[PDB]
């Protein structure tokens, strides 16, 4: 949104870059930060941890009723069966979308997100626009922003991550996918479907 | 604190800015900002709750429109100064140095295998906040409770939109680090945690969606019994 | 609306900036901004309640740190565009023109005695919002009432800090223009007005001053009876 | 407060000046705004309407018990006896400071102020810092910002102008002023004493 008091994006980036490099130089001299530590953290969240992990959990639940029960009973323990878990996903609670209920997650207080299954959150999830509105006008937000129309008669449950409990949405399995392999089903599971802002891919 | 950061329910923030796709890190400084999280944590700058509090104390105008990772930088500086680990004057001098010489080298340093070990352990092992306490849970599923109207000036996870509101306990998760003490440098002091369901009508009045509910996590001191 | 402008009770805004003294108008543009108030009012751009609503819809970051009179400019533009009296594209073109030519003259125009007459009448005679209604007051001094938890997306004078709170009616002032209708272009629809007393403990919980109370004005629909 | 995203005060003023002159040119062409109308409004609030008017009301109340009763009963009508009233003071309610109670006024929602008796409000009154804090920590604010210490046992009543009713504080008459003329007493009445952020001048 327009703000006549705000500097250009270019000037803002130039200022931040200098401030970060300055702080970095100090933490490096203190011996608590190194270039290898920076590269390792970035490598993990750029190529290792991402929404493909959550998709594996979703498709297993879709094709294994017993695992699905375990997943809904204790998200952390169930995901550990697939070697999935860790930082910012120590406590996970999965919620199941049905014909009567639709779930959507948010962190109104900051940006809390289940990193182990979805990787780092996209910028819109961390921004004030989505966070402020989703708990107040979830139906309108889903339609206007994501083109997702949830019938007035269908309940929308918004989960606000105020604690370390991380909420993840188990989207409904799209119709016309009878007998599909876990790999084929995975192509339908998106990061958005696990946040609850969109259903899993149709067809 | 009643900070602007507590945006749940705030009107007028504008339409969502959402590109079709984006990189995990939009610039090199973001990778550095991100990596400083486990670095400052290990160094004792702060815990997770204190990390959040540092961001909550930001200039609201700066918070609302600055790139996300800049919030992280602000909390590092906040706690670095608080603990005396960061000299502000030296930081300002170095900032100007890098403004004038952006390609100047970073300080010579030795790599440390222990820091990589910490990264791997924190990432894959996690930093669990669950704790065991001697007291049993005061509440249980089905209990109708009311959220506290207390307004601490320090850190807390008491979104203004749920204060004084009545809801139903959905699940008891066990005990966890208590924000009201942890975020204010007063220790873990674990408390039982509960997910509570609040109807949209309860939260927003007639303007609320007639078929929606918000689930919000409440530590034990946050709620009091209405109907068992 | 639940706008950021509704700052009562907000924490972290910083220390008060207060010079030992200051001029009424810090710059010539401020005098112009100020004078546009009666000008746009007379022209039908908006009434007082709509004037406030235009400001409430500002970008929060801009609102919090911009010079006061800039808020007024924003509401003039907002309503000028709303009523179709101001063409945004032409305004943008002229803005650039004056950026490049700050000393360029203003358009030739004739002075109008009627506009001076309006100024004198509004300033010394006032623009009273008190109105007479057929219904008698629903409440009276001493009545214990509770403030509505409604959260209109349009204009209203329902500060978040008093919503759902219980107070005591201090005085009935008669009927006045109702903001919830007036500020949203729905007419005056007058309602009885009351000053209600809320204890600091009721508003802020244990963090409130043990010997303080806040007096807040409530239109009739804003409150419901608890104890007569 | 520091905001790395904010332009300099100089750049902000340059931008605002251009935008205002542009809007002004359009309102002038529409025939609804003129240079004489601008000069007249400014003249009134720069030299005619100010806190000296409120001071006249205060000293009359201090030296006339009957007028004081009328002032507290109906502020608008009482002020009219002195030819004081008008824009943004159509409805005034005066509140009396005593040994047991201290009053302070604010407009948390914007900047509402009794123009007819105090003129236009100083910038701090209209800013977020004062507005946000005074209803929450009035005692601390008065001490820290105005060096005014109000004993814990003395009640502080904060008046939030959410309606057109304009609240004005009638400060207590300072000790050692027995028999002073209204003119002499007026030197002790400040704009701050009528807002409630400071008591009337001592001595
Ligand atoms: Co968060
Ligand atoms: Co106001």
């Amino acid at each position: 949104t327009e703000n006549i008091l705000r500097k250009s994006d270019e000037e803002i980036q130039k200022e931040i870059t200098a401030r970060v490099k300055a702080l970095e130089s100090m933490l490096i001299e203190q011996g608590i930060l190194t270039t290898s530590m920076i590269d390792r953290m970035a490598e993990i969240y750029e190529n290792e941890v991402g929404p493909h992990l959550g998709a594996k959990v979703v498709v297993k639940a879709w094709t294994d009723p017993e695992f699905k029960k375990r997943l809904l009973a204790d998200g952390t323990e169930a995901c550990k069966e697939l070697g999935i878990g860790g930082l910012q996903g120590e406590d996970m609670m999965w919620v199941e979308n049905t014909d009567e209920v639709h779930h959507v997650v948010v962190c109104t207080l900051c940006s809390c997100y289940p990193w182990p299954v979805l990787g780092l959150p996209p910028n819109w999830f961390k921004e004030p626009q989505y966070r402020s509105r989703v708990v107040r006008e979830p139906r309108q937000l889903l339609k206007e922003e994501f083109g997702f129309e949830v019938p007035p008669s269908k309940e929308i449950k918004v989960w606000d991550s105020s604690s370390e409990m991380r909420f993840v949405v188990l989207p409904q399995r799209p119709a016309g996918t009878d007998g599909w392999s876990e790999e084929e089903l995975a192509t339908l599971v998106t990061r958005e479907s696990m946040i609850g802002v969109e259903p899993a891919k149709a067809v | 604190m009643n900070g602007v950061y507590d945006v749940g329910g705030t009107d007028g923030l504008g339409p969502i800015n959402r590109p079709a796709d984006e990189p995990v890190f939009r610039a090199e400084w973001e990778k550095v900002a991100f990596a400083m999280f486990p670095a400052t944590f290990r160094a004792g700058f702060m815990g997770l709750d204190e990390f959040r509090f540092g961001i909550e104390q930001m200039n609201p105008a700066e918070y609302l429109e600055s790139p996300y990772y800049w919030h992280w930088i602000r909390t590092y500086i906040h706690h670095g100064v608080r603990t005396g680990k960061i000299d502000l004057e030296e930081l300002e001098r170095r900032t100007q140095y890098y403004r004038e010489n952006p390609d100047a080298p970073l300080p010579e340093h030795e790599q440390k295998p222990e820091l990589i070990e910490f990264v791997n352990q924190a990432v894959y092992g996690g930093l669990p906040a669950s704790r065991e306490v001697d007291r049993p849970p005061k509440f249980k599923e089905g209990d109708v409770v009311r959220f506290s109207t207390a307004s601490p000036k320090g850190h807390a996870r008491r979104a203004r939109y749920v204060r004084g509101k009545t809801g139903t306990v959905v699940k008891h998760h066990g005990a966890y680090i208590y924000p009201d003490t942890a975020g204010n440098g007063l220790g873990e002091c674990p408390e039982h945690l509960y997910t509570v369901r609040f109807t949209a009508q309860e939260l927003w009045g007639p303007e609320g969606d007639p078929n929606s509910s918000v689930y919000y996590d409440c530590w034990e001191p946050y709620i009091e019994l209405v109907d068992t």
